[PDB]
RNA sequence: GUGAACCGGAUUGCCGUCAGGAAAUUAGGUGCGCUUAGCAGUAUUCCCCACGCUGUGGG
């Protein structure tokens, strides 16, 4: 079995992603352009939330000296360290392993008088073996040495961890309108300032973003060994902060804080997407607005793949959460969900419920 | 009905030359008499053993005439191979794209017309030299007619566009095998050679 | 017999498939650059799947190492114009600016089964060959490219399968000769389908005489994008489910079921 | 069954920190919509049917 969210959400005028310009991201789809948040900027966000705390155990970087630096009271374990660090075949190039590990194995080598090779090939075994952690199997990891400057004797180990979760890039339900903003920067002082003004440009663009996301139970599982409630409580929190988290961009200009109007959540088989619902681009009607054209779209894009493919073998379930039931998917008379609710608490319970005897207060002790 | 005429359309097509030895694969820009005759021994339904067994002269000693619509275009593709599995491999494979031909094999009338039901259903699947190419118009849309000359066959023939616009060429490639005439007459100085005559399904002259 | 399976598809920002330099392939027809799906990657995501694995079964379709196999198909292709772009992205560090490259367009899928040699290969077997030829229309069905899934989860599913029995194996990629744009009262799928469409309008009133006509089973997501938006009778059966269109195909040819 | 058949470029990535477009403005000066008429003192009421050489019945 494997999860799947869809959301529908819309934000005020802001900048959450921008290029190396200093514009907001846009593609193409349908042959019309499409503002985009990109998958990395979410991932990061969902990653470094207050709701993905009690799971945060693990570290991507390149200062891995200076971790070990400061687990100890001696100042010597800077240099050489940096050798120790700078042979295993490491250009800075950041590194991915639980934390809880290094400040203990690391400064447990490290520190011992022994050989630079022997020390070396312990502390790549110690980062090899470095994946117990939720964030790691979420996100995967490649690790390669460079063999080009990297002690012949030591070997490397399997370091390849496949990720749990695919999250797509936020594509605009509609047409794309990208904004312009002239701004000056006043002087306290007054004098004879300047001419004709500094003036500036900063762009920025307000859509109704389709999001995607998608956990894989099985794979969770087998990365997080034989445990299982430890996987419940992630994914519960995960949910959560994906509901409850936005991207922290330019957010102290635009407060663009804006939670979804729609969530629907489908156990399938298979990865399927509602993406191509939105190749004709939406236009506003003077009845009804961007959010329930869009949904009523989702609706008819849903419906009609559910008229498509379908299997008696192996039957699917789905529930449509919108606030207070402000927002219904089937809106005049198909159930295509089973259990809808107007509570995100009682969704986690439902899906946790659905994936087996998990309770939130239970799983909230790993 | 001396000749019969056959069309080799599709969106890929590849007829390989000699200089296909390693991981890289070349082709050339006309298709060779080895590939039609190949195809024509999967179109009557031929075994690659049985065709070396006095199936395939009869069909060399036809003339040869083929007709470029349009010229094409080379690709190169990065295709890998053996990855994840034991024997990474790694060639290039080319592909003429945005090309047609017309194919026309003139000799005896009742091979040309054997040739011609079995084309209308080949016993097995025909293809453009690869099995990644298949044909876009029919290979039969063309039914034999009655000629004396190559050229003559070649240019009764009509072009058909696409559209209502849309540029044309001013040349229209066309190959021909050298007719001996009398006995001697050495070749021109304007004599080409490919090493694509048939003998065994690989052996070239 | 001949089976041929076509197929029409619109996908989301991604890169499925790119070169050795980094880009998504391209190639030349219609007078126009198109983007590409190679073959070597549509087969191999269709073979060695867990949704495939449903006288050694499946080998027949797909040989190895004078085994002849019947299972045959052509390459991916783009429906309009080509149109690249530039990912730029940083790494944090919790505690340099590089190049991602990706395009969105339409791309066609082929699939023919010669019933004749699958039987054949199955040493006189009928049965499960016909099994084989529903594990191989389910699995295709359900199967897509294991391209950049992980950043671009690009999962649309097919918007169209169209079944057909001709004498000759012809493919339909001179239907986009021309490129397909959009207007304000259509978007790409609806119009892919169309002028498809129209290649099976035409064709038929100047060719292949009906004393022996070509069949087929059409297969639509909930009759959507109706393949003959119109009351013509081009298709003998517009079916909106898998395991019916498998039934109706098994009906047709062998007289079996599922 | 064609210089062909068996054939995956694959895995790894926050563009982040900062910004008053501001100071000054009457759209004002000119114009007839005017000449005309019983819902009533009649001389066939548009169509259909029966009864007489005008009286009943339906639209």
């Amino acid at each position: 079995m494997l999860i799947e969210i869809h959301m529908i959400q819309n934000h005020s005028p802001a900048n959450l992603n921008r290029d190396d310009l200093g514009a907001p991201k846009t593609c193409y789809f349908g042959g019309v352009l499409r503002s985009r948040i990109s998958s990395q900027c979410i991932k990061r966000s969902i990653r470094t939330s207050n709701d993905f705390k009690a799971l945060l155990g693990g570290v991507r970087t390149r200062r891995l000296a200076d971790l070990i630096q400061q687990e100890a009271g001696e100042t010597e374990c800077w240099k050489k360290a940096q050798e120790i660090l700078n042979k295993c075949g490491f250009t800075k190039m950041l590194v991915f392993m639980s934390k809880d590990k290094i400040k203990d194995l690391a400064r447990i080598v490290l520190d011992n008088s022994l050989g630079l090779t022997e020390a070396a090939q312990q502390v790549a075994n110690v980062i090899a073996q470095a994946t117990l952690a939720p964030d790691i199997a979420l996100c995967g990891r490649m690790l390669e040495p460079n063999d080009k400057d990297k002690d012949k004797k030591v070997k490397w180990s399997n370091t390849t961890v496949e990720a749990a979760l695919q999250v797509a890039h936020a594509i605009s339900t509609h047409i794309a309108r990208p904004e312009i903003d002239y701004f000056v920067a006043a002087d306290d002082v007054p004098g004879e300032d300047a001419g004709a003004g500094h003036i500036g440009e900063s762009m920025f663009a307000s859509a109704c973003f389709y999001k995607y996301f998608s956990i894989d139970w099985e794979q969770l599982v087998k990365n997080l060994k034989g445990d299982t409630n430890l996987a419940a409580h992630t994914v519960g929190a995960f949910l959560l902060a994906a509901a409850k988290t936005n991207p922290s961009g330019k957010q102290n200009s635009f407060a663009a804080h804006n939670y979804p109007d729609g969530i629907l959540v489908e156990f399938k088989n298979s990865p399927i997407s509602y993406a191509n619902a939105f190749v004709r681009p939406v236009s506003v009607v003077k009845e009804s607005d961007l959010v329930e054209q869009s949904i009523g779209q989702l609706s008819n894009y849903v419906n009609d793949i559910r008229l498509g493919y379908y299997d008696e073998q192996s039957p699917v379930i789905g529930f449509w959460f919108s606030p207070n039931n402000r927002y219904p998917l089937g809106y005049k008379h198909s159930k295509l969900a089973s259990r809808n609710i107007g509570n995100l608490n009682e969704l986690v319970g439902a899906v946790l419920d659905y994936i087996g005897g998990f309770k939130w207060e239970e799983v909230q002790k790993s | 009905p001396n000749t019969l005429f056959l069309r080799l359309e599709g969106a890929l097509q590849s007829w390989g030359s000699n200089e296909a030895k390693f991981a890289l694969r070349r082709t050339a820009d006309a298709p060779t008499k080895s590939g039609v005759l190949g195809l024509l021994c999967a179109a009557m339904g031929i075994g690659r053993a049985e065709a070396a067994d006095s199936w395939l002269p009869k069909l060399a000693n036809l003339r040869m005439g083929v007709r470029i619509d349009r010229p094409g275009i080379r690709w190169w593709d990065f295709h890998t191979v053996g990855a994840g599995q034991r024997m990474t491999l790694l060639s290039r494979r080319e592909y003429l794209a945005d090309a047609s031909f017309l194919v026309a094999l003139q000799g005896e009338p009742e091979l040309v017309a054997k040739l011609s039901a079995a084309l209308a259903k080949p016993v097995w699947a025909i293809y453009l030299g690869r099995k990644s190419c298949p044909p876009s118009r029919p290979v039969c849309e063309h039914p034999p007619g009655f000629y004396n000359t190559l050229e003559e066959a070649l240019s009764a023939v009509p072009l058909q566009k696409r559209w209502h616009n849309e540029p044309l060429p001013q040349i229209l490639p066309c190959v021909m095998d050298w007719i001996p005439g009398y006995d001697g007459e050495h070749a021109p100085d304007d004599a080409e050679i490919h090493y694509d005559l048939p003998v065994s399904f690989p052996r070239h002259l």
